């Protein structure tokens, strides 16, 4: 949590595994990702006006 | 003293007082069952067995008093929606009273065993100390097992003498109690057909009367005796826990997937029935046929009885509920009353368009409306400003057919937006809300408690299992180990068998 | 006089043989390229 | 002459570096296939065909990611048995359609059984009391209860957990969104013995540790102590006495103690098995009704309740389509659940 | 210890606390009936799950 | 109603740790 | 406010010496051996 | 946000909530604040409780 | 508000995917783990000291 | 048999294979499959 | 002790060494060449980076159906 | 008839018995070959 | 607050009964000799 | 008379407050369920 609180992050695989033309093949990191990504553009509906959550 | 988590201990030897206990235990539960009867005879709603039949009022033992054919009041009307009829002694009401009478002589019957405990009967001849034939008592308890459980099938549900069982067709329209005869072959062991539950009762019957009379005839070996323990009663109090836990898995399991001995009128339609959208395919398939013969959309939907549409709407679907929402259906959606007619919704171009139904996992479900390919064509918007699918801009309205709305249409698109969230539970109808003061929120039916119950009682007595067994096991050192126990028989090197000492080194 | 088939062997076997079969196989994986 | 099942008994209880006993002969072969298994389909098998995931080392998933994925929606609730109807006995078409999911599940509690049955072996010949084999019945319940009855429930073993890291934090996050399980009280006792048994755990080493009796001249204390002495290793006068002094109240009875160590962590994790059993029939704790009246006549009233339920709203929207391929959910841009901005 | 009526012709009912067969008795019979259950309730489970799917038997509501 | 139930509650949890603490059973050594 | 204020600064500053005093007044010696 | 019994809360939803966005990281005691009124309103007791429990 | 706190803290960190917070969770389900095994070795190697009618 | 080959240098030896095979997983995280590249 | 040879006792000896410098990279070579001779992905039905889509659909081959799957599989295969 | 999920049955039933009465014969030979001494 | 009229009863009787249970056994334990 | 299965029956001081804590804490979380 304290370092977190620095914002360094738990692992990012998000798209990390790609088939031979370049499709994303999803892994189990992206449907986590899909979950996290609800919680984020719901949170404090109303207090965000620019585009990025940067705290 | 004894710690107040082994009072009941007191008891182990003393048959007696055992079987006062157990005779007090039994007045207990059947005076449950009369309670509880009263109370659901108290509170039923009796008029309409097709939008307000009992499982949509939390009725739970009414249903085990139907299946085995107990259908009538006194007061003159049967579940199935019959006035006039002459149930005989055996009503709900004579079968509560029953319950309640025997609760009492059980309860009288207890106080004798009770002060009486000290019974010539209970004392072993040759030592004089408390003493029970364990081995002997399963065999006569299983003899006698075997011939109730012959008879209910044989006699009770052929009808030879006796009602039968609560049977339906397969969508839950047409229920009622029948004679059913033995099914002998395979298809016995399909847990849809009725007739297996017949064959199942003859010949598991007449199986526990051969064992039993085994039982009653031929010892243990010495070999099983030592080994269970079969000396101890606590060893009898361990399996028998085991079977239970596992007869209670398996209520729990045909409760939730259906079977026979679970019909849809008594205790409500599966969520399997939603999850395959099993009534919608009965009902598309009967309005086509009439389609096929010359009706009007109007005639054909008219044709659909109340009943069948009722099953094809998650409101009564068990998966629906909450572990504190508490109460009847009724409670929730409200008392239905009517169905309002199949919705049709169309775009201004008029194609046909239909609304993605709500699947049990989400409490909440977006408006999205589909041709009859998939592709989406309308929706409810969350965001405004990038809409392109609004009611409003795809012109979207929405006819009935059959039901109070039949023949009429909606264009207005807060109306229509209305219907549209209604539709994603499948049929819409007309709930009364104020008589119960419902609150607009889903619970789960009889199927849905009586499964939940089960499981979690299963589980628990999974826990008990292996206590008693550990206790029976291990009477011991039930107390500690041996205070002087050989630290070579515990240590590595000495004994070559574990726990042996002959096998010293 | 120390024995070698023993039921620690075997269990020792059982579970060292495959582990090197595959962590040969995880090792050539590092070299697959889309 | 003895008889071949006593001599048979002698074999499997022979004193060796791993003990067999008779409960072996189920443990061993379920254990290690259920383990085998696992360590097999991580490496090399894929989820394309179940869920459209990559899952395997071979496809170029890493330890956190690789799992053991359940079977398609559409097979229900299949054993899936190698040479059952499904895959008619191919291992190629078995692996593709998730068979190693059961395989996986069902040795694995056949291995369970056999532990509890090795504990309760090995307590006997020992001459103890068999609480080891009481404490397992938690874990026991926890495994039945989360991947056996949960999926029997509900459509299908595809929403068990998958076997695999981040597969089992989807599970996490799915029960939060779609069963608001925080919520409810089963899970919470739940956290409250496995917080509570893990400060139990701290707090007594720690005790011990700081009660010691000077018994060796070595400022490294450990030697100092020989298993077969009678004697207490630590002072209970004193850390009773310090603890009561801290705190309030202390154990004073060793027996007791230990006692509630088990009791605090078994009884815990036993109460989240029942929370699971109810959310198997969806039956959650998902709301408190007056909360929603209030909050839908009073467009002013907020609390964090209703904070929790936006979040959930938000992920069974954005994760569905996803998470749930079989329903062929297709969720327009403009219908997605959003606050500003964001 | 009481005498009644019931109890002096329920007595021999309950007057062979202990007694055994010799060693094994009965028990390979016993393992044959256990093992003959444990295929009964494979079969019925196997119907039910539509793991084995027989002739005549639609494991459905529709029969 | 609620609130006074919930207040009441936690006001016997709190005199009970009175009792628990300086009304408790004394720990004695002999 | 500013009365509180005050207050408050006061009690904080006795508790401080206090403890600051009190450490300061012979604690290695509080022990029940070497001193 | 309400985060007390009399507000409409229970035991499960209950909170003593933080303090405001607007004030940051800056110290709010109650001296800070023109009037209690105002200091409930931006959250001050959370500040006065979790500043004297992690010192605590 | 702490299951509030927890979901924002998974949205913004991935704090599942964090070693650290994996840690912690061996940490726990570990000590509960030990918790109950040491209780249950303990209790079942206490001395027999009492009758069948007490409490060991 | 016998004790010829020091149980320190089995250890280090065998210690340092592990660090070998490990970090070669760690280079594959970032080349080939799973680098997201 | 339980009667086996001490651990510490074999993997010290020369006999020991000489038996698995040749048992344990044989071991690692197989399970190499089983991954780089593809063998590997037709045992277990595990897709090329090549072969997880035919090359203008984006359609996931999901299985659709318990009792022919094996057939919507092979299907699936046939139609890349 | 025998349908193909019922001859799969017997499939794995005969190789259950199999694999039981193989592991039991082998470990019955082992007991029988390596026993015990009480001495 | 619409709270269920049960809810009072309930959680009286959930803290009454059984605690009323473990005092009876207390006070008669202290009156033993 | 005279049934000897008879025996005295015990809750100590310490066994009434863990009880009590136990009831107590559990009527704390329960109750807002109940109420709902
Ligand atoms: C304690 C600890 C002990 C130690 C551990 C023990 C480990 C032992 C391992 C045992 C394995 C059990 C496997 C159960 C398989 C199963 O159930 O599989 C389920 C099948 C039924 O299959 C399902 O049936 C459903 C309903 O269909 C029905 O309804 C449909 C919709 O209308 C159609 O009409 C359809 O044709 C009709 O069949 C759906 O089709 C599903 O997709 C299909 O999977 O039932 C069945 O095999 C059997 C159902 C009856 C017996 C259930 C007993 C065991 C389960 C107890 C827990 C259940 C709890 C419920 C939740 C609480
Ligand atoms: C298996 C037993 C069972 C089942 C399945 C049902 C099912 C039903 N009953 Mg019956 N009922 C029962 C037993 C049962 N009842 C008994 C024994 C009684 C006498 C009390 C009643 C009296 C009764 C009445 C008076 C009514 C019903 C009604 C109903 C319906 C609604 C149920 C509901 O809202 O539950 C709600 C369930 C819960 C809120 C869950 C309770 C979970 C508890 C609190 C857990 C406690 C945990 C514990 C403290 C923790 C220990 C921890 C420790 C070890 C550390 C439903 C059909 C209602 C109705 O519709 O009838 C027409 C109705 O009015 N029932
Ligand atoms: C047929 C089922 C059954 C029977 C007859 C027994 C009988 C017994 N048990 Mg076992 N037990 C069972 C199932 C059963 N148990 C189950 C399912 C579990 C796991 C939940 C256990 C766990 C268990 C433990 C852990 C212990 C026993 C012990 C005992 C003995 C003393 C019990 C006593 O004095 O309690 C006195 C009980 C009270 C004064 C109050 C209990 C109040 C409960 C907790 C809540 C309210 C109960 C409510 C009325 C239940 C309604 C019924 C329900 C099924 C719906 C006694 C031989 C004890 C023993 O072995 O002593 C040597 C002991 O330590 N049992
Ligand atoms: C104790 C060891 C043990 C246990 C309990 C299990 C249990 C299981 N295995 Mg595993 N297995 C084991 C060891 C074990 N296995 C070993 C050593 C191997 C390597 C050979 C395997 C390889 C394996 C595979 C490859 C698969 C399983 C599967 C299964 C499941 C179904 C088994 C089944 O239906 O058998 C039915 C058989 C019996 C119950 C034996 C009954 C014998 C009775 C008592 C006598 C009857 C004999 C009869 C008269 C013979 C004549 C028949 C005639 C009419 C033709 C179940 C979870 C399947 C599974 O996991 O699917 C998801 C599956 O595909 N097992
Ligand atoms: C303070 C935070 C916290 C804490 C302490 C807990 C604690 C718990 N959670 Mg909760 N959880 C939390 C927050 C928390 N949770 C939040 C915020 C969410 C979001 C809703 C969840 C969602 C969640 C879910 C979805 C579940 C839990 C469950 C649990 C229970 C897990 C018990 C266990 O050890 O299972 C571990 C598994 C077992 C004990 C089964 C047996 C395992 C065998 C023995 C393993 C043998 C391994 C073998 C040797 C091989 C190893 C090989 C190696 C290579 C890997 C426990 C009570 C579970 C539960 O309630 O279960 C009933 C569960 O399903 N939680
Ligand atoms: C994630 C949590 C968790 C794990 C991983 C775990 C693991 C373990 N617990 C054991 C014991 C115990 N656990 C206990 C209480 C608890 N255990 C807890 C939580 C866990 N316990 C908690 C919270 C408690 C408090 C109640 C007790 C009291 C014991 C023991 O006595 C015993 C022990 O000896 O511990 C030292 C050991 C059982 C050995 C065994 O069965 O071998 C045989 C292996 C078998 C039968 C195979 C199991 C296969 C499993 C079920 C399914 C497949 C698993 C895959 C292989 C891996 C998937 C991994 C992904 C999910 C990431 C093992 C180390
Ligand atoms: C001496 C005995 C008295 C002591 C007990 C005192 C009560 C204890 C608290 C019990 C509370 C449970 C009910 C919640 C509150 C409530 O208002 O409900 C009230 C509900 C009744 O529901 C009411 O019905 C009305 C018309 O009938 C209206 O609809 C009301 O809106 C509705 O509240 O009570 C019940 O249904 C009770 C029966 C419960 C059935 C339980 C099945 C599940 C079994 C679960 C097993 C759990 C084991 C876990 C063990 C570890
Ligand atoms: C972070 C963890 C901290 C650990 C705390 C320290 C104490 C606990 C030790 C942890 C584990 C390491 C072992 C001690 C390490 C130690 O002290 O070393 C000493 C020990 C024995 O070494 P020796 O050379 O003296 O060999 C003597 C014996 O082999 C008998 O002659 O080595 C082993 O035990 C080898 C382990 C591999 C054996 C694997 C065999 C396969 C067994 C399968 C298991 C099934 C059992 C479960 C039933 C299903
Ligand atoms: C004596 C007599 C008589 C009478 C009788 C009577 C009147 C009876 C009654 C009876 C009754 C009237 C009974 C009742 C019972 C009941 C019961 C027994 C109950 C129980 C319950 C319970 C156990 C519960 C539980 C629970 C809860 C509460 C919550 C939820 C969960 C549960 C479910 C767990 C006569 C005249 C005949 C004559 C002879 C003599
Ligand atoms: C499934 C199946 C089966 C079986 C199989 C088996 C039994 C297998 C096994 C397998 C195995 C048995 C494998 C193994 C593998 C292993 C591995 C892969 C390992 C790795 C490792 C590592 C990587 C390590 C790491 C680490 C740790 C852990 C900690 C310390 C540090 C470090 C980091 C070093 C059969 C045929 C019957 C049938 C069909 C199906
Ligand atoms: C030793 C400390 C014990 C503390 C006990 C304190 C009780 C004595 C003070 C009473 C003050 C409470 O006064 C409170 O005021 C506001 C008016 O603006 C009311 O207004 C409120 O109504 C509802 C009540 O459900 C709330 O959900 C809502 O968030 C709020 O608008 C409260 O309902 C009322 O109860
Ligand atoms: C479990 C299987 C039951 C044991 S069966 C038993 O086997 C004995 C030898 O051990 C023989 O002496 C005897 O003839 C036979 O009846
Ligand atoms: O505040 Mn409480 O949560 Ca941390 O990020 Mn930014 O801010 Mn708000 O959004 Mn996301
Ligand atoms: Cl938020
Ligand atoms: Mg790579």
């Amino acid at each position: 949590i304290s370092t977190m609180a620095f914002n360094l992050n738990g692992f990012n695989f998000n798209h990390s595994v790609i088939d031979a033309k370049g499709n994303v093949i999803n892994t189990w990191a992206d449907i986590i990702n899909r979950a996290n990504l609800g919680m984020e553009v719901m949170h404090e509906r109303n207090a965000h006006n620019f585009p990025l959550d940067l705290a | 003293g004894l710690p107040w988590y082994r009072v009941h201990t007191v008891l182990i030897n003393d048959p007696g007082r055992l079987i006062a206990a157990h005779l007090m235990h039994t007045a207990l539960v059947a005076g449950w069952a009369g309670s509880m009867a009263l109370y659901e005879l108290a509170t039923f709603d009796p008029s309409d067995p097709v939008l307000n039949p009992m499982w949509r009022q939390g009725m739970f033992v009414l249903p085990f008093m139907a299946r085995l054919g107990v259908t009538g009041s006194w007061s003159g009307w049967s579940i199935t929606g019959e006035t006039g009829i002459d149930p005989g002694f055996w009503s709900f009401e004579g079968v509560a009273l029953a319950h309640i009478v025997l609760s009492g002589l059980l309860f009288l019957a207890a106080c004798w065993h009770w002060v009486y405990w000290d019974l010539e009967l209970f004392r072993d001849p040759r030592t004089g100390e408390p003493a029970l034939d364990l081995p002997k008592m399963f065999g006569i308890h299983l003899f006698l097992a075997g011939l109730l459980c012959f008879g209910f099938g044989a006699f009770h549900l052929t009808g030879l003498f006796g009602p039968g069982m609560w049977v339906s067709d397969p969508y839950g329209l047409t229920g009622s109690v029948q004679p059913v005869a033995p099914e002998w072959g395979p298809d016995g062991f399909n847990p849809y057909n009725p007739g297996g539950v017949v064959a199942h009762h003859i010949a598991a019957g007449i199986v526990g009367i051969i064992a039993g009379l085994f039982h009653i005839l031929v010892r243990p070996p010495q070999r099983l005796y030592k080994a269970l323990r079969m000396g101890n009663i606590e060893t009898v109090l361990s399996s028998s826990i085991a079977a239970v836990f596992f007869a209670a898995f398996v209520v729990a399991g045909t409760m939730w997937y259906g079977s026979a001995t679970t019909p849809i009128e008594l205790f409500g339609p599966t969520r399997y029935q939603w999850d395959s959208s099993y009534f919608q395919q009965e009902i598309n398939r009967r309005v086509q046929a009439s389609l096929a013969s010359g009706a009007t959309l109007e005639e054909a939907w008219s044709a659909i009885p109340e009943k069948l549409a009722f099953y094809d709407y998650i409101g009564n679907n068990p998966a629906k509920g909450g572990l504190f929402r508490t109460g009847p259906m009724n409670k929730g959606d409200g008392i239905a009353q009517a169905w309002k007619g199949h919705a049709v919704f169309r775009n201004k171009e008029g194609e046909e368009l239909f609304v993605r139904r709500m699947p049990a996992f989400f409490e909440s479900f977006p408006v999205i409306l589909t041709d009859k390919n998939g592709v989406v064509k309308a929706d409810i918007p969350f965001r405004r400003a990038e809409s392109k699918y609004s009611f409003e801009q795809q012109g979207v309205t929405v006819s009935f057919y059959g039901g109070e709305l039949n023949g009429q249409t909606f264009t207005d698109p807060p109306t229509v937006k209305s219907y549209a969230r209604k539709a994603i539970f499948g049929e819409i109808f007309e709930f009364d809300t104020e008589t119960l003061n419902s609150d607009g929120i889903f619970r789960t039916s009889p199927r849905g408690w009586f499964t939940f119950a089960h499981a979690v009682f299963a589980l628990l007595f999974f826990f008990g299992h292996i206590w008693h067994g550990a206790r029976t096991l291990f009477r011991d050192v039930f107390s500690g180990i041996d205070p002087e126990l050989s630290p070579e028989q515990v240590e590595w090197g000495f004994y070559q068998k574990v726990g042996d000492v002959t096998t010293r080194r | 006089s120390y024995p070698i088939f023993t039921v620690r062997w075997v269990a020792v076997h059982t579970l060292a043989v495959p582990t090197i079969f595959f962590l040969g196989a995880i090792a050539a994986m590092q070299f697959i390229q889309r | 002459e003895r008889g071949w099942f006593d001599i048979l008994d002698d074999w499997l209880k022979r004193d060796r570096f791993v003990f067999v006993g008779w409960s072996g002969i189920l443990l061993f072969p379920c254990a290690y296939l259920a383990l085998g298994g696992w360590l097999t389909g991580t490496t090399f098998v894929t989820s394309w065909y179940t869920h459209g995931l990559a899952s395997s080392y071979l496809e170029g998933c890493n330890f956190l990611t690789v799992a053991v994925s359940t079977p398609a929606n559409s097979m229900g609730h299949s054993l899936l048995l190698l040479w059952g109807p499904e895959a008619q006995g191919d291992f190629t078409r078995w692996c593709q359609l998730g068979g190693l999911w059961t395989f996986i599940a069902l040795h694995g509690a056949f291995g369970l059984i056999g532990f509890m049955l090795r504990q309760f072996e090995i307590a006997r010949l020992v001459g103890v009391r068999p609480y080891n084999a009481i404490a397992f019945s938690a874990p026991i319940a926890v495994f039945v209860s989360v991947f056996l009855i949960y999926p029997l429930g509900q459509s299908s073993w595809f929403f068990a957990p998958s076997f695999g890291v981040a597969a089992i934090f989807r599970f996490l996050l799915f029960f939060q969104g779609f069963h608001n399980w925080t919520l409810n009280p089963f899970h919470m006792m739940g956290v409250a013995g496995v917080l509570g048994g893990a400060l139990l755990c701290a707090i007594h080493g720690a005790t011990v540790e700081n009660t010691l009796f000077q018994d060796g001249e070595g400022a490294s204390t450990f030697r100092a102590f020989n298993p077969t002495q009678a004697e207490e290793t630590y002072s209970m006068v004193t850390a009773n006495r310090f603890w009561s002094q801290i705190f309030g109240i202390a154990f004073s009875n060793k027996r007791w103690l230990h006692f509630f160590m088990l009791f605090v962590p078994v009884t815990g994790l036993w109460m989240s098995a029942i929370g699971v059993v109810g959310l198997a029939l969806n039956l959650r704790s998902y709301d408190f009704i007056s909360q929603e009246i209030r909050a839908a006549e009073d467009p002013e009233f907020e609390t964090f309740y209703t904070k929790n339920l936006l979040l959930n709203e938000g992920i069974r929207a954005w994760m569905a389509p996803q998470d749930q391929p079989h329903e062929n959910f297709v969720f327009p841009e403009e219908v997605l659940p959003r606050g500003n901005a964001l | 210890a009481r005498r009644t009526w019931l109890g002096d012709i329920l007595r021999p009912l309950n007057s062979e606390y202990g007694k055994v067969a010799p060693g094994w008795g009965t028990t390979p019979l016993m393992a044959v009936f256990m093992g003959l259950f444990l295929v009964f309730l494979l079969i019925i489970l196997e119907i039910y799950n539509s793991t084995l799917i027989l002739d005549g038997v639609n494991v459905s509501w529709k029969a | 109603m609620e609130t006074i139930t919930y207040v009441f509650i936690f006001a016997c949890i709190i005199a009970l740790f009175f009792f628990a603490i300086f009304f408790r059973e004394p720990p004695r050594i002999t | 406010m500013e009365t509180l204020k005050i207050t408050v600064y006061i009690v904080v500053t006795f508790f401080v010496l206090l403890f600051v005093f009190g450490f300061l007044s012979g604690d290695p010696a509080r022990n029940p051996k070497r001193k | 946000v309400s985060g007390s019994l009399l507000y409409g809360n229970n035991i499960i939803t209950g909170a003593v909530v933080p303090s405001s966005n607007a004030i940051g990281l800056h110290f709010y005691p109650i001296w800070e604040a023109a009037s209690l009124d105002e200091w409930l309103y931006n959250g001050g007791p959370y500040q006065l409780i979790i500043f004297h429990f992690l010192l605590g | 508000g702490t299951f509030n706190f927890m979901i924002v803290f998974q949205a913004e960190h991935n704090i599942l995917m964090h070693p650290f917070h994996q840690l912690g969770v061996a940490g726990v389900f570990g000590g509960a783990l030990f918790c109950a095994m040491h209780g249950s070795l303990v209790t079942s190697s206490l001395i027999r000291e009492t009758t069948e009618t007490e409490s060991a | 048999e016998g004790g010829r080959i020091p149980l320190w240098i089995v250890a280090t030896v065998a210690g340092m294979g592990v660090i070998v095979i490990v970090g070669l997983f760690f280079y594959g995280a970032y080349a080939g499959l799973g680098s997201s590249l | 002790t339980t009667g086996e040879r001490p651990f510490s006792d074999i993997i010290t000896s020369v006999r020991y060494w000489v038996i698995h410098s040749i048992t344990i990279p044989a071991l690692f070579i197989a399970g190499w060449l089983f991954v780089s001779t593809g063998l590997a992905y037709d045992v277990f039905g595990t897709p090329r980076p090549d072969s997880y889509y035919a090359q203008e659909q984006r359609s996931i081959p999901l299985v659709t159906d318990r009792f022919e799957a094996k057939q919507q599989v092979e299907t699936f295969l046939e139609q890349l | 008839t025998i349908t193909p999920s019922l001859k799969g049955f017997f499939i794995g039933l005969l190789s259950g018995a199999v694999v039981l009465g193989l592991t039991f014969a082998v470990l019955i030979a082992i007991s029988q070959i390596d026993k015990v001494q009480r001495s | 607050m619409e709270v269920n009229q049960l809810g009072l009863i309930a959680t009286a009787l959930f803290v009454l009964v059984p605690s009323v249970f473990l005092i009876i056994l207390y006070v008669q334990t202290e009156s033993q000799q | 008379e005279p049934n000897p299965n008879r025996q005295p029956v015990e809750l100590n001081r310490t066994s009434l407050y863990l009880g009590l804590l136990l009831i107590l804490v559990l009527a704390l979380l329960f109750s807002s369920y109940f109420f709902n």
